[PDB]
């Protein structure tokens, strides 16, 4: 058997989560900029 | 734009926020109980060069959203121009 | 005065506007893939 | 296969495409006479700008993905090593 601490893993886990979420807010607003930029 | 300042702001929050992160996962790893043939220390390199992933994704979004300002700029230009000014 | 034709301008725009589509399309799939990958 | 990368390249056909489309447009361009001294070669040189923005954001995309790439198997690699393999 190899046992090991689940509980930390998913702690080192949501702090990664947190992070992706934040590149993904930004990808958001890119996304709201190309729909809003026209050329007329 | 209030977009384009929020944008501005959410990266300042990110970097932050990479720096404390970066600092409580460290301080999980050492606390580590391993060996199989892994150290406390491998598993930390790795989580480095995770951490530099996530720093150059960051900058990579932010000169998107740059490069997506100056297709705009150049939007501009070019109606100006068609409309003959 | 000068006169421009509205219509062709317009031609233009329409496909400059798929073209932003499709920036969005791709960059919305670099977000489904941070939103779905996970440490553990 | 990297269908990313398949995405990508179909986006960038679609560029080639989309300016030729635009360029025969460009024929139905009219020269009148204006301060700026405007003409319709201007405006397709003005186009073209735009199209080299759109294949520098459609480049850098792809080269985000590449990042995206490499942090899934960073976190594979790292989940290994912390199950012990």
């Amino acid at each position: 058997s190899y046992y090991i601490d689940a509980d930390l893993l998913r702690e080192i886990k949501q702090h990664l989560k947190q992070q992706q979420e934040g590149l993904s807010h930004l990808i958001s607003i890119i996304k709201d900029d190309l729909e809003d930029i026209k050329l007329v | 734009s209030a977009p384009a300042d929020y944008f501005r702001i959410l990266v300042q929050q990110f970097e932050v926020q990479l720096q404390q992160y970066r600092q409580q996962i460290e301080e999980l790893e050492n606390h580590l109980a391993t060996q199989s043939h892994i150290t406390p220390q491998d598993l930390s390199m790795a989580m480095q060069k995770i951490y530099q992933t996530f720093v150059a994704l960051a900058a990579q979004l932010q000169s998107i959203h740059e490069n997506v300002k100056v297709l705009k700029e150049q939007y501009l230009g070019y109606r100006k121009m068609f409309l003959g000014d």
